[PDB]
Formats: C-alpha cells, sequence, structure tokens
C-alpha cells in the first residue's frame, strides 16, 4: 500500500492536472486509455526539463538552473516560450491541491526505558540503550 | 535435469497486428519473422531489467526496471507513444500506462477530479537496534521471532518478577502504569509460556472478585483479556475456557455494590464484555462449539421469567452485539415481551429498587438496534405511525436515529 | 488474456519469478510498439521496391535497418582492449602536497557563483 | 516537412534566435568514395546526382551539429554578474580560495618548523570539446556510439 | 525582458500543477528546487504542452466535441510527429 | 543442454535465447566467448586419455574443434575430485591459466614486510596534520578494541531505514562511526549523523572573509550553526545511486548512478564538485581508497576506470572483463584493485600498468561483494550462489568456501583485528565467520584441497525482520554495524 502510494499520489495528482487541463479545452467523459496516455506524456515532459535543464547549468559549472537554463531548455524541446505569459492568465483555469502528505502526522508517540544493562566500553553512549 | 525451451509470443497475434495497420496479405514465413524478432528482444531486456533488479537489492522485478533496461539499449523507454523527432521526450520515462485487462475504456472526466488523492508516505529515516548482545539475539519488535532432583520453575526469575510487576500495574492503582502494561501485554512475543498463570489470575479473580462486586477490579481485568486478545504471538484458544465464563459473569451478573450510579460503568463493564465476548465468537471458531454455546446461554438468559434486571440488561447487551443476522434473526418475535416488561417497571411504584434504571436501559438498547434493523431492510416510507403496529416503542424517535443513519450513509 | 499468458512464460523461462502486475502490460506495450515499427517501415521499403505484397524480405529488410539504430551495445573487447593500453601507459602523476581540496580546474567542476533572480 | 506543426521546425528556429541574441563536399574524393562501399553490395555504378546530394546531406548534418553547439559554447558565456537583476545565492569557489588560505598558512607553519629544525641543526566564442560531447549524449544517434565514448577520453 | 519579468510575477501565482507533485518529479531527474518559481514555470509549460495537445484533439473531434478518443490524440500527435499507439493486447 | 552441470542454467538461458546470427552479434559476452579460449585446467593423467581418444582420425573433428576453440592447462598431480572440481569452475572462459596467478603481488601494507611495496611505487598523497590528528583519536578507539575470535562474538547494531519507499541503493559507513550514506532509487544521496553532532555546512565566502585564519579555533570558527540537520539530501544525480563511498578524511562523499557519471559531494559545503564522465553506461560502484586520492568505478561497460579527483579523464582503463564491472575494491595499500563482475571472474589489477595479476574463478552467479582482509593477504568474494570463496592473493588460489547463505551475499567485512568475517545477504541473515581458522594453513598444481569445513567456521547466523542486509560495517571498537531498508515483502 504505501510504496503503491509513494508513486501513485505523485501519478494521481498527474492524472487529475490531465482532466481538469481535458476539460478546460472542451472535453467531457473521455476515453480510458487516452487519458493514462496522456499523463505519460506529462510525467515524460517534467522529467526532461528536469533532466535537460540540469544539463545545460551544469555544463556551465553550476548546480542549480536559472531562468536562462530552461529558455534554453525550452527551445530545445521546441516549446516557442513567448506564448506561455498569455496561457498563464487564463480565466478558465483551475488549481489542483497537492496529494496529502502523511508525514504532518509523521510522530504518534516517543518514549524511554530504565533497567537497561549497562554499556560495553566498547560500544559508545550514542548507541541504543541495551533492552530489558 | 533441465527441459528447458524457448518460448515465443504467438504468431496468430502478429497477423492481427499486420492486418489493422494497413498491411494485409501476409505469408506465415513473414509472420513467423516478426515472432522471433520481437520474443528475443523482450527476451534481450528482461534478462537486463534483471541486472537493475539485482543492482536496486529487490527480488521484485518493478515497472521502473523495464524502463532503465531500455534506456540502456538506447530505445526510448516511452510505451504509450513514439516521437521520431525525440526531441520533446529524450529516454524520458513517462512511468508507463495504468492500464488493466478488467478496466471500463471509457470514463467520466469528473470522476477522477472528485476522487482524493492517496496519501503520500513517510520520508526515509535511520532507525537503529539491536540483532545481537555479544552473541544472543534480543526478543525485541524489531526482530523476527534415592531423592529425585530438587526441580526449578518453569519461568526465570526475571520473567516472574516481570509477571509480578504487570500483575501488580494492572490493578490499576495508577493509570499510566495500567496503560503501559496493557501495551505490554498487548505485544511481548515471549508472553507464551506466562499464559496459564495470566489466565488462572484473571478467571481466579473475576470469581472472588463478584463476591464483593468491585467494578474497577472487573474494570481493570477486562481490559487485561482485551490486552491478552490483541497479541498475534501468543496461542489463546488453548485457555479460551477460562477466559469465557469469565467474561459472561461481567456481563450476565448483579451488582453486590450501590445499584445505581456506577450503573453507568456496569453497562460498559457489560459493553466492554460483550465486546470481547462478539470478538470471541469471532475468532477461535469450529463447528457448533463456541458461538452457539454463548447464544444459547443468552436465550435462555432471555426467555427466563422474572429475572434480575440486572442480568435481563447485560444479556440483552450481550445479544445485542452478535453482529448483522443476528438481531434480524432473534430480537424480532420478542417485542411483546419487552414492552411488556417496560410497562410492568412504570406501573409499580417501587422507585428505590434498581428495575426502573435496567428498564430504561434495555428499552433504550433494544430501541437503537431494531432502527437499523429496519433501516437495513426496508425503505424508509411511513415513518409517523406505521411503527405503532409494533407496540409503539419507538416509532418517530426510531423514525429519526433511522434518518441520521440515512445521513451518516449519505456522508460516506 | 491470449497474449498475456506467453508473456507470463518468458518470464518464467528466464527465472523470473516475482514480479509486479504491470510489468507484463508495458512488455506487451513495447512489443506492440516495436512490430508496429518494423511494419510500417517494411511498407514504406515495399513502396520503394514497388510491390503490392509486403513480403519477407521487406521484413528482414525493416528488421536489421531498425537494428542497426535503437538496439545498441557495449563497445568490444578489441576496443576497450586497445582504449586501455593507450591509457594504462601513461605514468601516474606526482601529487603537490600542500595544494588544498584537490579539484580538476574549474571548467570541469560544478563550483560557480551560482546566481539566482532578484524577488521583487 | 512531413509534419506541419514539427517540434524540431520550432526548435532549430528558436535556436537560431537564440544565437542571433547571443560542407559542400570536394566530389572527386566522395565519388570514389561511395563506390569502394558499392562493392561490398554490388552497387557498382553510382547515379551522377548522388554524389551532390550526399554533399548536401552531409551539410545539413554538420550544420545541424554546428549550430548546435554554438548555443551551448554561448551557454558560458553569459555572465550574470554585469547584470544586476541577478543576485549570488552559492560562491563554493571562494570558500575554497579561503580554504586554501588556510593550507597556505599551514604550510608557512610547516616552513616555520622546518627553519626552527635548520637552526638546531565583442565577446569571442571558443568551442571546446565540453559542447560537442554535450551535443553528443543529447541526441538519439551517437550517444551509445564508439565516437562518443572515445570522446571522452581524448 | 519579457520572461524574466514573468518569472518574478510568478511568485504568487498557483498553477494548475502542485509544486509538491512538479518539484517531485524534478527532484526525481536531479533538477532541485532552489527556487519556487522556477518550478511553477516548469509546471506552467508542461501544462501547455498538455493543453496544446488537447486543443488539437478537440478540433478533430469537433471535426468528426464531448468524448477524447485515441482516434482523436492520433491525428493530433501526428503533426507533432508523435505516433501513439493503441493497447490492442488487453 | 539437459546434461550441463546444473550451475550453467542462466548462461544456457541466455544461449536458447540465440538462435539468429545477427541476435549474437550484438550480445558482446557471447562475441567475446566465441573468439577466446576456454582454458580448461586438467591433469596429465587424463589428459592422456584424452589425447588417446583425440589424437585417431576416428575423432579429429572434435579434436579439431577443441585446438581451436580450447586451451588446455596442464597441472602434474592427482585428478580433482567432483567436489572440488564443482568449487572452482563456474565462469564462462573460466579457471584461467596458472601462468596468470603467478607474477609477483605486493600484498603487504605500508608502513619489514618483504611483501609490501616502496612507498614511491603509487604517487600516495601526502599525510596532513588534520589527518594526523585523526589517527590520534583513531588509536584511543583501538584501545577499547575487543578481540573477537569464535568466543567473544560481537555486538551488532543495525541502522534500518524505516519507511525507506524510494529503494534504497547504496549504504556506506566512514571508517570511525560517524556519518552513514544511502544511496536511493528516487536520484538522491542522504548523509545521516549517527553521534549526537549535526551535520553543519561550512560559512559563506562573506563570513569566512571577516574572520582570520591562523587561529586554533578555524575549523570550529568556519562551521555555520545556521545550517545545521540530522539529514542532508544530495540532488543531482538522474537516475538512482548504485555506488556510496566516503572518503578517509571525512569529507568528499562519492556516488554513482545509472546516468553514468560519477559524482564527488563535498562534506563541508553539502554541494556537488565534480562530475566524472568517462562511462555511457550504468556505473554500478565506485570506492575511494584507503588514502583518499584515487578512486575505482566500474560501470555496464565492462571496464573499471581509476581516477584521481584531479582529472576528468581517467588514469587506468581496467578493460579486460567479459561482462559487466558489478564490483571495485582497493586493496588496504591501495597498490591493486580488485574488480568483481558478472562473468563469475574476480581480478586483481595492478594500478601500474593496469595489468590483470590475478584472476579468481569458481563462482556460479555475478559477483556483488568484495572486501579485503586487514592483513592484505587475503580477499573475500560473496556472489548470487550463496558462496563465500576465501582466495590467497600471493598464491592466487582459493583457501576456503562459506557455503551457508542461500540467497545473494551482497556485503562482506572482515574485522578490523581480522577475526572473523561478517556475511550479509538477501536471505536477511548475518553470519558471523571465524576468519582465523579458516585461514590456519599457508604449489604448481595451482590448487589446495578445499576442507568442506563451513559448519566449524560458522560462529552465528542472526536474522533480520524481513530486511536484506545491504552493508556491514565493523567499528573500530569491533562493533557491527549494518544497514537495510526495511522491505515488508
Amino acid at each position: 500500500n504505501p510504496a503503491d502510494n509513494y508513486h501513485l499520489a505523485r501519478r494521481r495528482t498527474l492524472q487529475v492536472v490531465v482532466s481538469s487541463l481535458l476539460t478546460e479545452a472542451g472535453f467531457e467523459s473521455a476515453e480510458k486509455a487516452s487519458v493514462e496516455t496522456l499523463t505519460e506524456m506529462l510525467q515524460s515532459y517534467i522529467s526532461e526539463i528536469g533532466r535537460s535543464a540540469k544539463s545545460y547549468c551544469e555544463h556551465t559549472a553550476r548546480t542549480q538552473p536559472t531562468l536562462s537554463d530552461i529558455v534554453v531548455t525550452l527551445v530545445e524541446m521546441g516549446f516557442n516560450v513567448d506564448t506561455l505569459p498569455a496561457y498563464a492568465k487564463r480565466s478558465q483555469r483551475m488549481v489542483i491541491t497537492a496529494p496529502p502528505v502523511t508525514n504532518q502526522p509523521v510522530t504518534p508517540k516517543a518514549l524511554t526505558a530504565g533497567q537497561n544493562r549497562p554499556h560495553p566500553p566498547h560500544i559508545p553512549s550514542h548507541f541504543p540503550e541495551f533492552p530489558d | 535435469k533441465l527441459k528447458l525451451s524457448n518460448t515465443v509470443l504467438p504468431s496468430e497475434s502478429m497477423k492481427v497486428v499486420a492486418e489493422s495497420m494497413g498491411i494485409a496479405q501476409i505469408q506465415e514465413e513473414t509472420c513467423q519473422l516478426l515472432t522471433d524478432e520481437v520474443s528475443y528482444r523482450i527476451k534481450e531486456i528482461a534478462q537486463d531489467a534483471l541486472k537493475f533488479m539485482h543492482m536496486g537489492k529487490r527480488q521484485k522485478l518493478t515497472t521502473s526496471d523495464i524502463d532503465y533496461a531500455l534506456k540502456l539499449k538506447n530505445v526510448e523507454p516511452l510505451y504509450g507513444f513514439h516521437a521520431q523527432e525525440f526531441i520533446p521526450f529524450r529516454f524520458a520515462s513517462g512511468g508507463g500506462r495504468e492500464l488493466y485487462f478488467y478496466e471500463e475504456k471509457e470514463v467520466d472526466l469528473s470522476d477522477i477530479i472528485n476522487t482524493p488523492l492517496p496519501r503520500v508516505p513517510l520520508d526515509v529515516c535511520l532507525k537503529a537496534h539491536w540483532l545481537s548482545i555479544e552473541g544472543c539475539q534480543p526478543a525485541i519488535p524489531e526482530n523476527p521471532p534415592r531423592l529425585k532432583p530438587r526441580s526449578i520453575h518453569e519461568l526465570s526469575v526475571e520473567q516472574q518478577l516481570y509477571y509480578k510487576e504487570i500483575t501488580e500495574a494492572c490493578v490499576g492503582s495508577c493509570e499510566a502504569k495500567r496503560a503501559e502494561a496493557l501495551q505490554s501485554i498487548a505485544t511481548d512475543p515471549g508472553l507464551y509460556q506466562m499464559l496459564p498463570r495470566f489466565s488462572t489470575f484473571i478467571s481466579e479473580g473475576v470469581r472472588v472478585n463478584v463476591v464483593q462486586n468491585n467494578l474497577a477490579l472487573l474494570i481493570y481485568l477486562m481490559r487485561m483479556v482485551k490486552a491478552l486478545m490483541d497479541n498475534p504471538t501468543l496461542y489463546l484458544e488453548k485457555y479460551v475456557h477460562e477466559l469465557i465464563p469469565a467474561v459472561m459473569t461481567c456481563i450476565v451478573s448483579r451488582q453486590l455494590c450501590l445499584r445505581p450510579d456506577v450503573d453507568n460503568h456496569w453497562a460498559l463493564r457489560d459493553f466492554a464484555a460483550r465486546l470481547v465476548a462478539q470478538i470471541c465468537k469471532h475468532f477461535s471458531t469450529t463447528t457448533n462449539n463456541i458461538q452457539s454455546r454463548i447464544t444459547k446461554t443468552f436465550t435462555k438468559s432471555w426467555v427466563d421469567e422474572k429475572t434480575p434486571w440486572t442480568t435481563r440488561y447485560g444479556s440483552i447487551a450481550g445479544l445485542a452485539e452478535l453482529g448483522h443476522d443476528v438481531i434480524k434473526t432473534l430480537i424480532l418475535p420478542r417485542l411483546q415481551q419487552e414492552g411488556e416488561r417496560i410497562r410492568s417497571v412504570l406501573d409499580g411504584p417501587v422507585l428505590s429498587n434498581i428495575d426502573r434504571i435496567g428498564a430504561d436501559h434495555v428499552q433504550s438498547l433494544l430501541l437503537k438496534h431494531c432502527a437499523p434493523v429496519l433501516a437495513k431492510l426496508r425503505p424508509p416510507p411511513d415513518n409517523q405511525d406505521a411503527y405503532r403496529a409494533e407496540f409503539g416503542s419507538l416509532g418517530p424517535l426510531l423514525c429519526s436515529q433511522v434518518v441520521k443513519a440515512r445521513a451518516q450513509a449519505a456522508l460516506q | 488474456p491470449k497474449d498475456a499468458q506467453m508473456m507470463a512464460q518468458i518470464l518464467k523461462d528466464m527465472g523470473i519469478t516475482e514480479y509486479e502486475p504491470r510489468v507484463i502490460n508495458q512488455m506487451l506495450e513495447f512489443a506492440f510498439r516495436y512490430v508496429t515499427t518494423i511494419l510500417d517501415d517494411a511498407k514504406i521499403y515495399s513502396s520503394h521496391a514497388k510491390k503490392a505484397t509486403v513480403d519477407a524480405d521487406d521484413v528482414r529488410l525493416a528488421i536489421q535497418c531498425r537494428a542497426d539504430q535503437s538496439f545498441t551495445s557495449p563497445p568490444p573487447r578489441d576496443f576497450l582492449l586497445d582504449i586501455a593500453r593507450q591509457r594504462n601507459q601513461t605514468p601516474l602523476p606526482l601529487i603537490k602536497p600542500y595544494s588544498g581540496p584537490r579539484l580538476p580546474p574549474d571548467r570541469y567542476c560544478l563550483t560557480a557563483p551560482n546566481y539566482r533572480l532578484k524577488s521583487l | 516537412v512531413a509534419s506541419m506543426a514539427g517540434v524540431n521546425l520550432s526548435e532549430e528556429s528558436a535556436r537560431i534566435l537564440a544565437t542571433n541574441s547571443e560542407t559542400f563536399l570536394l566530389q572527386a574524393p566522395l565519388q570514389r568514395r561511395i563506390l569502394e562501399i558499392g562493392k561490398k553490395h554490388g552497387i557498382t555504378e553510382l547515379h551522377p546526382d548522388v554524389v551532390s546530394y550526399v554533399s548536401h546531406a552531409t551539410q545539413q548534418r554538420l550544420q545541424n551539429l554546428v549550430e548546435k553547439i554554438s548555443e551551448t559554447a554561448q551557454q558560458k558565456n553569459f555572465s550574470y554578474k554585469d547584470d544586476d537583476r541577478y543576485e549570488q545565492a552559492s560562491d563554493v569557489r571562494a570558500q575554497l580560495k579561503f580554504f586554501e588560505q588556510l593550507d597556505q598558512i599551514e604550510k608557512q607553519r610547516k616552513d616555520e618548523q622546518e627553519r626552527e629544525i635548520l637552526m638546531r641543526a565583442q565577446r569571442i566564442t571558443r568551442v571546446n570539446l565540453r559542447d560537442l560531447i554535450f551535443c553528443l549524449e543529447n541526441e538519439r544517434e551517437t550517444s551509445h556510439s564508439l565516437l562518443l565514448y572515445k570522446a571522452f577520453l581524448k | 525582458t519579457p520572461l524574466v519579468d514573468f518569472l518574478m510575477q510568478l511568485e504568487d501565482y498557483t498553477p494548475t500543477i502542485p509544486d509538491a507533485v512538479t518539484g517531485y518529479y524534478l527532484n526525481r531527474a536531479g533538477f532541485e528546487a532552489s527556487d519556487p518559481r522556477i518550478i511553477r514555470l516548469i509546471s506552467l509549460a508542461a501544462q501547455k504542452f498538455i493543453s496544446d495537445i488537447a486543443n488539437d484533439a478537440l478540433q478533430h473531434c469537433k471535426m468528426k466535441k464531448y468524448t477524447l478518443t485515441m482516434e482523436d490524440l492520433t491525428p493530433a500527435l501526428s503533426e507533432y510527429g508523435i505516433n501513439v499507439k493503441k493497447p490492442h493486447y488487453f | 543442454h539437459g546434461d550441463q552441470e546444473c550451475y550453467y542454467q542462466d548462461d544456457l538461458r541466455v544461449l536458447s535465447s540465440l538462435t539468429k546470427k545477427e541476435h549474437m552479434k550484438g550480445n558482446e559476452t557471447m562475441l567475446d566467448f566465441r573468439t577466446s579460449k576456454f582454458v580448461l585446467r586438467i591433469s596429465r593423467d587424463s589428459y592422456q586419455l584424452l589425447k588417446r581418444h583425440l589424437q585417431e582420425k576416428q575423432n579429429n573433428q572434435i579434436w579439431n574443434i577443441v585446438q581451436e576453440h580450447l586451451y588446455i592447462d596442464i597441472f602434474d598431480g592427482m585428478p580433482r575430485s567432483k567436489q572440488q572440481i564443482d568449487a572452482m569452475v563456474g565462469s564462462l572462459a573460466g579457471e584461467a591459466k596458472r601462468e596468470a596467478n603467478k607474477s609477483k603481488v605486493f600484498f603487504g601494507l605500508l608502513k619489514q614486510d618483504p611483501n609490501a611495496p616502496p612507498q614511491n611505487r603509487i604517487p600516495l598523497p601526502e599525510l596532513k596534520d588534520s589527518d594526523k590528528l585523526d589517527k590520534i583519536m583513531n588509536m584511543k578507539e583501538t584501545t577499547k578494541r575487543v578481540r573477537l575470535g569464535p568466543d567473544c562474538l560481537p555486538s551488532i547494531c543495525f541502522y534500518t531505514f524505516l519507511n525507506a519507499y524510494q529503494g534504497l541503493t547504496a549504504v556506506d559507513v566512514t571508517d570511525d562511526s560517524s556519518l552513514i550514506a544511502g544511496g536511493f532509487a528516487d536520484s538522491t544521496v542522504r548523509v545521516w549523523s549517527v553521534t549526537p553532532k549535526k551535520l553543519r555546512s561550512v560559512k559563506q565566502a562573506s563570513d569566512l572573509s571577516l574572520i582570520d585564519k591562523e587561529s586554533d579555533d578555524v575549523l570550529e570558527r568556519i562551521m555555520d550553526e545556521k545550517t545545521a540537520s540530522e539529514l542532508k539530501i544530495l540532488y543531482g544525480h538522474s537516475g538512482p545511486v548504485y555506488g556510496a563511498s566516503f572518503s578517509p578524511d571525512r569529507n568528499y562523499l562519492l556516488s554513482s548512478s545509472e546516468d553514468g557519471t560519477v559524482r564527488l559531494w563535498s562534506l563541508q559545503t553539502f554541494t556537488c564538485l565534480v562530475g566524472y564522465k568517462g562511462h555511457n553506461y550504468p556505473v554500478w560502484d565506485t570506492q575511494f581508497s584507503p588514502y583518499g586520492y584515487y578512486f575505482v568505478s566500474g560501470g555496464h561497460d565492462r571496464v573499471a576506470r581509476l581516477w584521481a579527483t584531479d582529472h576528468y579523464q581517467p588514469l587506468r582503463i581496467f578493460a579486460g572483463h567479459l561482462a559487466d564491472v558489478n564490483c571495485t575494491r582497493f586493496h588496504p595499500n591501495s597498490n591493486y584493485v580488485a574488480t568483481g563482475s558478472a562473468d563469475r571472474t574476480v581480478r586483481l589489477w595492478d594500478v601500474l600498468n593496469g595489468n590483470c595479476v590475478r584472476i579468481f574463478t569458481g563462482h556460479k552467479g555475478p559477483i556483488h561483494s568484495l572486501t579485503f582482509s586487514p592483513n592484505g593477504r587475503f580477499l573475500a568474494t560473496g556472489a548470487t550462489d550463496g558462496r563465500v570463496l576465501l582466495w590467497d592473493i600471493g598464491h592466487g588460489l582459493m583457501v576456503g568456501e562459506l557455503k551457508g547463505h542461500t540467497d545473494t551475499v551482497c556485503s562482506l567485512r572482515f574485522s578490523r583485528d581480522g577475526e572473523i568475517l561478517a556475511s550479509g545477504s538477501m536471505d536477511n541473515t548475518v553470519r558471523l565467520w571465524d576468519a582465523i581458522k579458516a585461514f590456519e594453513d599457508l604449489t604448481a598444481t595451482g590448487h589446495i584441497n578445499l576442507p568442506e569445513n563451513s559448519q566449524e567456521l560458522l560462529l552465528g547466523t542472526y536474522m533480520t525482520k524481513s530486511t536484506p542486509v545491504v552493508h556491514l560495517h565493523f567499528t573500530r571498537r569491533n562493533l557491527v554495524l549494518a544497514a537495510g531498508a526495511y522491505s515488508p515483502q
């Protein structure tokens, strides 16, 4: 369940993003194989600006990418970057809230115990205590 | 002995693909030529995806192993589409396509939006424990599992001291001590081979603890029983013949201490006892021994004339918590008797006895059970005065309880 | 299914006992992608030779012209042993005693001032 | 050209404006070159419009690669520190220089110890091989090839 | 600097894809979240790609609106040079 | 195919797939098997019966295949038993010649030892005053070091990764048990401090310019307290990190991954410094030298490269394996590199001249773990057959076989004294072997009669809760550390 969820939370958000862009277009009720196709092209697109803008900045001896490394990355994917300020200011756009995180409930209960036998001198104090 | 073969994909699947593309009239030698080439590439990749399984230290080939095995053979990991130019996605895995054989092949586009997203699991943390203490593996939860000679007890003195501390903590002088001792009972792996002495301490305790009706002593022992049951390591159905008559006694017995006031707890003593009773009939089940035996004792407790009303209330609760069908088949032909008992308590002036309190509790519990028993097997039509055909006990208030249940179902 | 039960026998003949259920579904998706790019190129080669029937030499051509580009391999042993002996002949350089953090030249490292935009 | 909205059409049209914002092979030795490889297949003579078609095909192969390495050889000639729309975030080189100065102080202490022991006794763009290697592992051809693998050692 | 101005405006802008999900697939490829606005521009670029494919597919559906079928994605991605594949094996 | 020995099933399955010529023309492992010669060590008492059945014209065709494709290396001695031949075969182009295992190997430790190399043989780096300060507190740990033996069995402290839903693929611990690195499948390296001392980065260059050097505190002055965590995540690999290696001065983490790069992460700035791009293919392992300047990385391209953290290009290419170089381990004197591989051979490589000086064959699966004895005399290797084979290095002879484990043995380490070899595998067990009784005896037949003594050399087996033992480490006070992601499976 949790290992599936690690991958699935981030894929299901991608699928909801795809469904929302399809609705904005005009499509209501799409084919099932056409949604897992388009959300596979969406994950492969975020993973390709991840690998290529990291490659363009590290070619210039840097470690984190600036704006000038992505506007050359998107050019090498054929994007026509200038049309993006008009796309961001739509009136039809939605906002998909991010997948819920189990980290907020990170720790239910933490406690200590006594009567554990002492550490021998080949075990330092920072190792866990000997049990009951 | 090794009868290893060479299995290829069927050729009658390759002609279906060819004629659904525009390439008709293909020969069999042309079609067999396709299915040994592609069956080699599947065998070449699955042998190459097994390298990433071993390197990642897993025994299960995940879906991402084929994405790296394809990228290793200079083929794009993309499965759904193929980009001739290759510039929009260059050897970038899109994680495959979540498709099934038994799928619907058409969904509504607002069904995918309105479903709740799955919970992102916890991040990776580093906890340390002990596999071995100077050669011996500890039993912590991070680990898997002519004169005759003077004999020794089968418990150690650490184990006997542990038993004494756990039993003196489980009699509830301090609440934090109880709660740890209850969790210690609930998850000690080595609590077998001490379990006869725990079962005997429980059984013997309730029987000399109902001589004077000491409610805490009993509420603590029932919590000890509940903590004994949910422990997964120990084998309990050798000891359930002592456990079950102890809980029946908590539910079907009279209270020697003050009748009112703690009757609220007494209902919970009968609530905790009926919970553990139906949990014991859920487990340990063989043919016609345990569940039917306690069902028969509960029914002859019910049909017995002129009962103690404490015993009556406890047995009513016990028969009530037995599940879906049990109240569907048993509480049905008895509403008139319940109503007559309520009417007798009402008429007789006697108020200083416990009969009136017992009657009110029994009627409330029976009315709640009857409400869903009704919500479950009929529509909610005519909820005003049709229940007057069932002596008019809960009537419109029963209908309101059914409506609240329907609202909870709508929320679900 | 028909073609999905043969895929569980290709894995079991390779000794793969444990696998995810999505493993069969995407090896079939690759096998379908591979045969609809051999046969797509086979009728391109048939129209080049001007024959109305795509026969077995067209699929023999489309396999070996797709395997010449798609499925590559590591470099061969006579190529690896030639670049080894060309590299292993050069003697090891001496080390300067207090040069500092030993790194390549700065155009080969990832240590630059690493700028970012001003928030305004 | 077969695709009207093709994605490599928008690449090399926006790449040229990024470089604006900062072969013709010899016909006589090529015609002998095609014919010798033709002996291994039985292609004994060649059409007279082919040796100039391969020369036009070799030009558009290298011009697609000269333009590709020019837009990454000008990627390194963008100085951020002249602009003041950008802010510095992490300079590891300067921290390394301070560490080197501390190492030199340690070396000076060692030298003092040795002395005590003695007493007791118009921007121009140059394309490197990195810019060519960077434009080889990205394209699908020459990504797993013996010409890029050997280029890692040149 | 039109795009530098846009990225500077991208603070206070929430994109359709969350930054916990766009940043997850960027961390998977080595891209680390130094600046939120850069993650948001990458998210908007991916959104524009999917949206443009979807709008072309809708023009094809209107020509042959409503349901999106694989036979609408097939000519829509064909001008992009992308040959989409039917499942055909389930 | 069915009369072939059971240990050869994997190769037999790859061959059953190979039916065409062009299928084999791009395999590059059977392409190198067809051009090489099988070595086939046989005795002279059995070779006389073989050559009296092949020199006759009745079988001049199978004799023609033998003298074309097979070497035959003849030793004068007893014919080996079947359970001794089973112990030393299993590789492709396997059971190599004794003329390869007769070169002089300097298997001794540096500082007299006649087996020790000179200090100026390999140009090793200087020992700084901060590195000399490390060995002062290292011998304070050696004071509390217990003698383990077969009686005082060590305590094992398992450092399990609890959630780990990104798959953990690489662990390393520093030489003093202070840091634990984790290479994960989500392309991250994560450093954990295990001592009660948080991971701090050094201050920025503006903060270092205002402070002065020459101060006694200096390092303490430089630490930034604004950045202080029990966990630092390192981003920059575009693929699952498969190798992880600390430097002995506790800076300079190394990591290799599927994307074909080896990365040098600083542990003072906690950024990436260099990306070493020599492989185009998944680098399966990397390790720093025990003196900390050179490092070796083995990848899918069937070589192992020797780097120096100063050049963008390698110095030595170890290019004799026929399959993937799975493991790469340095000798304790760092003049020799052992590279286990997927063609079931372990090979020692001299850092001078790049020559293979030893070839160790006898594993039935790909080798997934190597370790050296602290003497430098011995080498323990583990593979997917669950066998731990103990090799001599001076004699080039296997000296023992430990066959207790069931699944792939993925981690080996000897004790700090050398008293116990610890083995961790995918059967979720940490087995301890007596590494003194296994080396009690120290040829021209090129083999020794192995004892079948595994039962007497097992001091104990400890089972993990559903947790494959990815790493094994020995504290300098002889305490076993082990790290593995808990996988419920």
